[PDB]
């Protein structure tokens, strides 16, 4: 639809913010 | 009327009227908050918080 499955980019920013530096 | 004027002869009418319409009354409605999800899909709610 248009209403579900959009949340990915903020967790991808978290991956850049936290996942990047182990 | 005319086709009865053809049929028989007429003295003055005692009431001249039309057709009208008969319908009911809504007699109230039900307000929210009992639904407020209607434009949105009913699946995706809590995931922001």
């Amino acid at each position: 639809q248009k209403i579900g499955g959009i949340f990915i980019v903020l967790a991808a920013g978290l991956v850049l913010s936290v996942l990047v530096a182990v | 009327t005319h086709v009865r004027e053809k049929a028989i002869d007429f003295s003055k009418p005692f009431m001249t009227l039309g057709v009208s319409i008969l319908y009911r009354k809504p007699n109230g409605t039900n307000p929210s908050v009992f639904s407020f999800l209607n434009p949105l899909s009913p699946d995706i709610w809590m995931y922001v918080l």
